[PDB]
C-alpha cells in the first residue's frame, strides 16, 4: 500500500494546512486578505472554459474507455468457451462509445462559443463573459463527471451480460434493460450542460 | 502579496494536468509480468 | 472564370449515364451482376462525392488567408 | 557487396521513387514558374517577381542533383539483386 | 448592481446535483447489475421482480436531474449571490443526499438478490428498505426544492 | 434483383455463397463478422464497392493511393509464382488474398484524393483555378501592401466584386497553401461526412424492405420499416437538405451573423424559436421544424409497442408471451433510434480520419522534406536525396501502412455495425460440402 | 518586493525535493533482502 | 449593516445537516439490509421483525431533514452573520451526531439481526442497543434545534 | 498587450499532448508485450498476430505527435492568451484521451492474446474492442484540432 | 525590460531531461538486467542477444543527454523567458516520453527475454515491439528538437 | 542589481548532488551486498568478483561528490542569480541521475551474482549491463558539468 | 544591516546534521543489533566480531557530531545569511547522506553477519562493503567541511 500511503499522507498535509492558514487569518483579523472573488476574478475566464471544454471531452472518453476493457476482458475469457458472445455482447461496447459521443457532441458544441474578449482590466469589464466562461465551465464539467461514471456503470454491467450470456443465451435480451439506464444517466448531464450553456456569449 | 494572478493560474493547471500524470503512472507501476510461462 | 453550371452538366451526365445506360452495355458473363453492380454504385458514390466538394464551394463567406510571399506571387501568375 | 537481395530490392524501388518524385518536382516549379510555393524563401522578400523565378528554377536544379544520386544508388542496387 | 462570480456558486450547485446523483445511481445500479446477472444464471424466474432496484437508482438520477434543470434554467447573468448560494444549496442537498441513497440502493439491492436467490419470500422486505433509500433521496430533493425558492 | 444464398438439402440449411477469385475476399470479411440468415440479402455484393469507397474517403491521398495500387500489382504480378509455392507466413498470405480488395482501395483512394487535390500534401494545379483576381485585390485599396505583409498574412475577401466562380474540379488548389483551410476545407469534410453517413444508414434500411418482402412479414413493414424511415427521414434527410441549401442560399452578403445550421438543428429538437436575434435559412422555417420533430414522435408509436399489440390481436382471435414481445419490440425501437443518432456520430470518422490523415500528410512534409530545401545548391540537392529517403520511409511506416490498416479497420468497422445492422441480421450455418481439398497431400 | 516569486519558488521547489528524499527514504528503507537463503534457519 | 456574503454560512448549515443524515442513515441502512438478505435466507419468518434497525436509520434521516427545513425557513438576505453562524452550527451538530449514530445503527442491527436468528433471546437486547443508538442521533437534534433558535 | 505568462500555457500544452500519450501507448504496449511472451511459448505461430495491440498503441503515440508539433509550430512570443487557452486545451484533450484508449488497448489486448491463443474465433473480437478504443483516441485528437481554429 | 528569474524554466529543463529519461532507461535496465539473469544461468547462449532491452534503454538515456545539452547550451542570463518556457517544454517532452518508453523497455525486454529462452521464434517478436517502444522515444526527442529551437 | 536569496538556489544543489547520488549509491550497496551474502554461503569462491557492482556503486557517488564539490568552490554572496540556477540544476541533474544509476546497479547486481552463482558463464554478462548503468550515471554527470562551467 | 533571523538556517544545519545521522546510526544498529541477535544463537563464537557493523554505524553520528559542532561554532548574531546558507547545506549534506550511509550499514550489517555464520569467509567481504558505506558517510562529510567553510 505504498502509494495509498504516499496519496493519504498527501491528502492529509493538504487540507491540514489549509485549515490552518484559514483559521490563522480569522483569528489575526486579516482584512479578507484571502478573497475568493480576487481568484475568480484575476483568473482568467478563458482558462475555465478551456478546462471545461477539455474535461468535457476527456472525462467522456475515460469513461467510455474504462467500461470498454472491463468488458472487453470478460467477454475474451469467457468467449473461449462461448463465441457467440461476440455476436450480441459487442453492443455493451456500443453504448460505452455512446457515452464518449454524448460528451463529444456537447464538447464540440460548447467550444463553439468559446471567442475573444479584447478584455484588460476587469473592472466593469466583461461582466457577461465572466458568467459564461463559469457556465461553460460548469457544463463541461458536468457533462464530463457525468459520462465519467456512467462509462464504468456499463462496463461493470456488461460484464455481468458476458458472463451471464455464456451460460444461458435467453439471459441477454432482458439484462441490456440495465445498460439503457446507465445510458440514460449520461443523456441527464446532457440535458442540465445544454442548459447552463443554452443562454450565454462569449466575446 | 504571497501569489500573483499567473502564478496562480500555472498552479491550478499545473496541478490539473499533475494529477493526469498521476493516474497514468499509478497504473503503470502497477503492472506486473509472469511469474511463469504455461507450457513448451 | 469559371460558373458552376458547366462542370455540373459535364460531370453529371458522366456519372449518370453510366449509372443508368451502363447496365445495357455490359458483358454476359457470369460477373455481369458483379459488373452492373459495380457501374450503379460507384457512379452513385463517386457522383455525391464531387457533388458535394464542388456544390460546397459555392457562394463562398470568405476566401483564403494567404502568406504574404505568395500573395505577390499570385500577381504575376494567375 | 550482398547486402541481402531483398535489401537491394527495396534500394531500387526506393531509387526509383526518388528519381520519379524528384524530377516530377523540379517540373511543376519550372512549369509553373504555383500553389506550393515552397522554394526556400528569404524572409525578407521584395516586390520582384523574377525572384521567384529564380528560385523555382534553383529548386529544379536541386531536385535534379537528388535524381541523380537516387540514378548511382539505384544502378547499384540494381546490379547487386541481379547478381545475388 | 449584480456583481460578477455570483453566478459562479450556482453553476457548480447545478454541475454537483446532476454529477452526485448520477454517481449515486451508476453505483446502485452497477451493483444491483451484479448481483442480477449472477443470479439469473442459477434462476432466471427471478429476473423480472429483481429489476426494481435498478428502477430505484435512475430515480437518484432524475431527483438530480430536476434540481439541475430548476437551477441551469434559473442561471442568468446578473444574480444576486443570495440566489446563487441557495442555488449552491439546493444542488448539493439533492446531488450529495441522492449519492448517499444511490449507495444504500446499490448494497441493498445486490444483497437482495442475493437473498431472494435462496429464498423468494425475502422480495417484498427488500423493497420495503429500498423503499427507506427512496425516501432519503426525496428529503434531498425536498429541501433542494425548498432552498431554490428563497 | 438481389443475390442470396442458394439452396442446400425442412431444416435451416447452411449459407452458400458462390463467390470467386476476387470476390471471396470481401466475402470472407463479411463472414468475419458473422455468417448470414438463410436467403438474407447478401451485403457482399454491396461491399465490394461500398467499402472501397468508404477507405477512400478515410484515406483520400492521391499519391499514396498510386502507392497502394502498386503494393498491389506487385503481389498480382507474382500471383503464379505466389500460389504454386509454399506461404508459412501468414500475414503475407492475408494481404495476398486481399490483394485485389486493397488494388481496389487504391482505385476509389486516388478517385478521392484527386477531387480533394492532394498528392503528398501537393495541389493538382489544372490551370483552373480562378477564385480570386489578385490584380484587382491591389486596386482596392491595397497599395504596397507587401511592405506591411512582412508581419501580416491578409484574408482575401469574399464578394468585393472582382472576386468568385468555382474551381473547375475539386477543391481550389490555392486552399492547400492557406493558413485557413483548416476552417474552410474542414468544414466541408465535416459537412460532406454526415451526408454520406446519412444517406449510407437510408440505404441499408431500404434493404430491409426487401428482406421483409423475400419473407412475407408485411408486419415488419406496416409498424417496421415505415415509421422507423419516417423517423431517420424527418430528422436526419431534413438536416442534409438544409446544408445543400445553405450552401446554395446564402452568400457572402450575409457572412455576419450567417444562419448556423448547428444552431438551427438543435432548436429544431428542442423546439426553441426566438422571434429575433437569429436569421432563419427562409421564412417559415420555424413552422417545419416543429412539423417535422412532432411528426417524427407520432410514428414511435406503430415502431415502440403496435407491432406486439396486433400479434396479441391476431394471436388471440387465431386462438406468444405479450410482456416479453414487449420488451423485444422496447429494445429494438430504442436501439434504432438512439443507434441513428450515434451512427451518425459513427461516420465522423469519415472526417475525423481524413483529417488525420491530412494532418500526417501536412506536417510530415512541412517537417522533413521542406526544411531540407535551401538556397544553395549543392548542399540542397544532396540534402534533398538524404531527407526525401528518410521522408518516403516515414510515408510508408506512417500512413502506407499503419494508416492504411487503420482506416481499413475503421470502414470495416462502419459496414459491420452501422451497414449491416439495419438489414443483415441473424444468423445462418457454415456450408461444408464434400470437396475434393487435399490435392497437395 | 516580488516576494511571490521567491515565495512561490522556494515553496514548491524545496518542497518536491523534500518529497523525492522522503520518497528514495522510504523505498531504501523497506528493502526487501529476499527473507530466503539463510534468513529462514536464522528466523 | 450587515457583511456580505453573510448567508453563506446558513445555506451550507441547511445543506449539510440533511447531507450528513442521508449519508449516516444510508450507511446504516446498506448494512442493516445486507444482514437481513443474509439471515432471512435461513430464518424468512424473521423478515418482518429485521427491518426495525432501517426504520431506526430513517429516524436519523428525518433528524436531518427537520433541521435542514428549520435552517431553510430561516435562511434570508439581510442576515446577521451571528445567526448564520448559528444555523451553521445547527446544521453540522445534527447532521454529524446523526452520522455516527446511523453507523451504530447499522454495525449493531447487522450483528444483532443474525444474531437473534441464532438466539431468539436477543431481540429485546437489540432492541435496547437500538434505542441507544436513536438517543445519541437526538441528542443532536436537540443541540442544533437550540442553537438554530439562539 | 499581451498579459505575461501568456505563452507559458500554451507550451505545457505542446509538451502535455506527447507525454500523455506517450504513458497510454506505452501502457498498452508494456501489456501487450506480457502478454504475448507468455502466449508465444505454445503457440509461436500467433506472434505475428499479437503484435496489433501494440501497433494500434503506436497509433495513439502518433495521434499525440501531431498534436504536440501542431502546437509547437503555432508558438510565438506574443500570445494573446485566449490562443494559448485554445492550446493548451489541446494538448490537455489528446494527452489524457490517448491516456485511456491506452490502457484499454493494454488490457484488452493482454486478455485478447490469451484468449485466441485457446479460441482463435475471439481474433476478430479481439480486434473490434481494440479498434473501439482507437476510434476514442481518435476523438481526443480531433478535438485538439478543433481547438486549433477557435 | 526581459522579466528576471527567466532562465529557471530553462535550466529545469536541462535538467529534468536528463534525469527523467535516466530514470526511463534505468527502470528498463534494472527489469531487463533481472529477466537476463533469471534467464542465461538457463540458457547461456542467449545472454549476448537478451542484452538489446538493455542496449535500447540507453538510447532513451541518450535522447535526453542529447536534449538536455542542447538546452543548456541554449541558455543565458538575459532570457526574454518566453525562450524558456520552449526550453523546459522540450526537456520534459523527451524526459517524461523517455520515461514511458523506459516503462516498455523494461516490461517488454523481461517477458521477452524470459520468453525467449522458452521459445526462441520470439527473439524477432521481442525485438519488433521493443523497436515499437524507441519508435515512441523518439516522438519525444523530435517534438522536444522542434520547440528547443522554435 | 544582486537578488537575494539568490545564493539559497545554489547552495541547495550542492547538497543536492552529494545527497541524491548518496542514497542511489547506498541502495545498490546494500541491495548487491544482500545479494553477495546469500552466494557467497552457497559458494564463497566468487566473493571478490560480486563485489563489482559495489565498487561500482562508489563512482555514481563519486560522481556527486565532485560536482558537489565544484559547485561549493562556485558560492558566491554577490551572486547573479543566473550561475545560481545553473548550480541548483546542475547539482540536481547529476544527484538525481546517479540517483536512477544506484538503483539500477543494485538491481542487476543482485540479480547478476544470484544468478553467477549456479551460472559462471553469467559474469561477461552482468559486466557488460553493470557498464550501461556506469555509462547512464556518466551521463548527468556531463550535463551538471556543462551546466555548472555554462 | 544584516537580514533578520538570518542565523535560522544555520540553526537548522546544526541540528539537522545531528539528526539525521543518528536517524542513520540508529537505522543501521537496529538492523545489525537484529541479525547479530539472531546469528549468535548458532554462533556464539561470532558475538564478538559481528558488532563491526555497530561500531562503523556509530562513525555516521559522529561525523554529524563533527559538523554540527563545526556549524555551532561559527553560529553568531550577525550572520550575512550567505553564511547560514553554507551551514545548512554542509548540515543537510553530511547528515542525509550519513542517513544513506546509515542504511547501507544496517542492511548489509544484517546480511552480512548472518551470512557469516553461514560462510566464515563472508567476513573479509563483508568488512569490505561495510568500508564502501563508511567512505560514502565521509564524502558527506567532507562536502561539509568544504561547504561550511566557504
Amino acid at each position: 500500500t505504498g502509494l495509498e500511503l504516499l496519496y493519504l499522507g498527501i491528502f492529509v498535509a493538504f487540507w491540514a494546512c489549509m485549515i490552518v492558514v484559514g483559521i490563522c487569518y480569522t483569528i489575526f483579523d486579516l482584512g479578507f486578505r484571502f478573497d475568493v472573488a480576487w481568484f475568480l476574478t484575476e483568473t482568467s475566464p478563458f482558462m475555465w472554459s478551456n478546462l471545461g471544454i477539455g474535461l468535457a471531452i476527456s472525462l467522456s472518453v475515460v469513461g467510455a474507455a474504462w467500461g470498454i476493457y472491463i468488458t472487453g476482458s470478460s467477454i475474451i475469457g469467457g468467449g473461449v468457451k462461448a463465441p457467440r458472445i461476440k455476436t450480441k455482447n459487442l453492443v455493451s461496447i456500443i453504448f460505452c462509445e455512446a457515452v464518449a459521443i454524448y460528451g463529444i457532441i456537447m464538447a464540440i458544441v460548447i467550444s463553439n462559443m468559446a471567442e475573444p474578449f479584447s478584455a484588460t482590466d476587469p473592472k466593469a469589464i466583461g461582466h457577461r463573459n465572466y458568467h459564461a466562461g463559469y457556465s461553460m465551465f460548469g457544463a463541461g464539467l458536468t457533462v464530463g463527471l457525468s459520462n465519467l461514471f456512467c462509462g464504468v456503470c456499463v462496463g461493470i454491467v456488461g460484464s455481468g451480460a458476458a458472463l451471464a450470456d455464456a451460460q444461458n443465451p435467453s439471459l441477454f435480451v432482458k439484462i441490456l434493460i440495465v445498460e439503457i439506464f446507465g445510458s440514460a444517466i449520461g443523456l441527464f448531464g446532457v440535458i442540465v450542460a445544454i442548459l447552463q450553456t443554452s443562454r450565454v456569449k462569449m466575446g | 502579496g504571497f501569489f500573483s494572478p499567473g502564478i496562480w493560474m500555472g498552479l491550478l493547471t499545473t496541478l490539473f494536468m499533475l494529477f493526469i500524470f498521476t493516474y497514468g503512472l499509478h497504473m503503470i507501476l502497477s503492472l506486473k509480468t509472469m511469474d511463469r510461462f504455461d507450457d513448451r | 472564370a469559371h460558373s458552376f453550371a458547366l462542370p455540373v452538366i459535364i460531370f453529371t451526365t458522366f456519372w449518370g449515364l453510366i449509372g443508368i445506360a451502363g447496365p445495357w452495355f455490359v458483358p454476359k458473363g457470369p460477373n455481369r451482376g458483379v459488373i452492373i453492380t459495380m457501374l450503379v454504385a460507384t457512379a452513385v458514390c463517386c457522383y455525391l462525392f464531387w457533388l458535394i466538394a464542388i456544390l460546397a464551394q459555392l457562394n463562398p463567406l470568405f476566401g483564403p488567408q494567404l502568406k504574404n510571399e505568395t500573395i505577390w506571387y499570385v500577381r504575376f501568375l494567375w | 557487396l550482398c547486402c541481402g537481395p531483398k535489401l537491394a530490392a527495396c534500394g531500387i524501388v526506393l531509387s526509383a521513387w526518388g528519381v520519379i518524385m524528384l524530377i516530377m518536382l523540379g517540373i511543376f516549379f519550372n512549369v509553373h514558374s504555383l500553389i506550393e510555393d515552397v522554394p526556400f524563401t528569404e524572409k525578407d522578400f521584395e516586390n520582384g517577381p523574377q525572384n521567384i523565378y529564380n528560385l523555382y528554377e534553383q529548386v529544379s536544379y536541386n531536385c535534379f542533383i537528388a535524381a541523380g544520386l537516387y540514378l548511382l544508388l539505384g544502378g547499384f542496387s540494381f546490379c547487386q539483386v541481379r547478381l545475388n | 448592481n449584480n456583481p460578477e462570480y455570483s453566478s459562479f456558486f450556482g453553476v457548480m450547485g447545478a454541475s454537483s446535483a446532476m454529477v452526485f446523483s448520477a454517481m449515486g445511481a451508476a453505483y446502485g445500479t452497477a451493483k444491483s447489475g451484479t448481483g442480477i446477472a449472477a443470479m439469473s444464471v442459477m434462476r432466471p424466474e427471478l429476473i423480472m421482480k429483481s429489476i426494481i432496484p435498478v428502477v430505484m437508482a435512475g430515480i437518484i438520477a432524475i431527483y438530480g436531474l430536476v434540481v439541475a434543470v430548476l437551477i441551469a434554467n434559473s442561471l442568468t447573468d446578473g444574480i444576486t449571490l443570495y440566489r446563487s448560494f441557495l442555488q449552491l444549496g439546493a444542488g448539493l442537498s439533492v446531488g450529495l443526499s441522492g449519492l448517499a441513497a444511490g449507495f444504500a440502493i446499490g448494497i441493498v439491492g445486490d444483497a437482495g438478490v442475493r437473498g431472494t436467490a435462496q429464498q423468494p419470500r425475502l422480495f417484498v422486505g427488500m423493497i420495503l428498505i429500498l423503499i427507506f433509500a427512496e425516501v432519503l433521496g426525496l428529503y434531498g430533493l425536498i429541501v433542494a426544492l425548498i432552498l431554490s425558492t428563497k | 434483383e438481389l443475390f442470396r444464398s442458394e439452396e442446400m438439402t425442412n431444416q435451416t440449411p447452411p449459407t452458400y455463397n458462390k463467390t470467386n477469385k476476387f470476390t471471396h475476399g470481401f466475402q470472407n470479411i463479411v463472414d468475419a463478422y458473422g455468417i448470414g440468415t438463410y436467403r438474407e440479402i447478401n451485403p457482399a455484393p454491396y461491399t465490394v464497392i461500398t467499402f472501397p469507397f468508404l477507405f477512400a474517403v478515410m484515406f483520400g491521398d492521391f499519391g499514396h493511393g498510386i502507392l497502394m495500387t502498386l503494393f498491389a500489382v506487385w503481389m498480382v504480378l507474382r500471383e503464379s509464382r505466389i500460389l504454386s509455392q509454399k506461404n508459412e507466413n501468414e500475414m503475407f498470405s492475408m494481404v495476398f488474398s486481399g490483394r485485389y480488395i486493397i488494388l481496389l482501395m487504391g482505385l476509389f483512394s486516388i478517385y478521392t484524393g484527386l477531387i480533394y487535390n492532394d498528392c503528398f500534401s501537393k495541389s493538382l494545379n489544372i490551370f483552373g483555378s480562378s477564385w480570386s483576381v489578385r490584380p484587382m485585390f491591389t486596386i482596392g485599396n491595397w497599395t504596397e501592401e507587401t511592405l506591411l505583409g512582412s508581419s501580416v498574412l491578409q484574408l482575401n475577401p469574399a464578394i468585393p466584386g472582382v472576386f468568385g466562380g468555382p474551381y473547375p474540379f475539386g477543391i481550389d488548389p490555392i486552399w492547400n497553401i492557406a493558413t485557413n483551410k483548416l476552417t474552410f476545407l474542414n468544414s466541408f469534410k465535416m459537412k460532406m461526412s454526415v451526408i454520406l453517413g446519412i444517406i449510407h444508414m437510408l440505404f441499408g434500411v431500404s434493404l430491409s424492405l426487401f428482406n421483409h418482402i423475400y419473407f412475407k412479414k408485411p408486419l415488419n413493414i406496416y409498424f417496421g420499416f415505415i415509421p422507423e424511415i419516417i423517423f431517420m427521414s424527418s430528422l436526419f434527410g431534413y438536416l442534409v437538405i438544409l446544408i445543400f441549401y445553405k450552401w446554395t442560399a446564402y452568400d457572402a452578403h450575409s457572412s455576419r451573423n450567417a444562419p448556423s445550421l448547428l444552431i438551427h438543428f438543435i432548436n429544431m429538437f428542442l423546439f426553441s424559436y426566438p422571434e429575433s436575434g437569429n436569421a432563419m435559412l427562409y421564412s417559415g422555417q420555424k413552422g417545419i421544424q416543429c412539423f417535422l420533430i412532432v411528426v417524427a414522435m407520432l410514428c414511435v408509436p406503430w415502431m415502440l409497442l403496435f407491432k406486439p399489440l396486433i400479434l396479441r390481436h391476431q394471436y388471440l382471435r387465431k386462438k406468444f408471451d405479450f410482456g416479453d414481445t414487449m420488451v423485444h419490440q422496447a429494445i429494438h425501437t430504442i436501439e434504432y433510434c438512439l443507434g441513428c443518432i450515434s451512427n451518425t456520430a459513427s461516420y465522423l470518422r469519415l472526417w475525423a480520419l481524413s483529417l488525420a490523415h491530412a494532418q500526417l500528410s501536412e506536417v510530415l512534409w512541412t517537417m522533413v522534406i521542406h526544411i531540407g530545401l535551401h538556397v544553395r545548391s549543392l548542399a540542397g540537392g544532396l540534402g534533398l536525396f538524404f531527407i526525401f529517403a528518410a521522408f518516403a520511409t516515414l510515408t510508408v511506416a506512417i500512413l502506407l501502412i499503419m494508416e492504411g490498416l487503420s482506416a481499413f479497420l475503421h470502414a470495416l468497422r462502419l459496414h459491420w455495425v452501422e451497414f449491416q445492422n439495419k438489414f443483415y441480421t441473424g444468423t445462418g450455418f457454415k456450408f461444408l460440402p464434400f470437396s475434393f481439398e487435399h490435392i497437395r497431400e | 518586493l516580488e516576494y511571490s516569486v521567491v515565495f512561490n519558488l522556494v515553496l514548491w521547489i524545496m518542497t518536491g525535493l523534500a518529497l523525492a528524499v522522503i520518497i528514495t527514504s522510504y523505498n531504501i528503507w523497506n528493502m526487501d533482502p529476499g527473507y530466503d537463503s539463510i534468513i529462514y534457519r536464522m528466523t
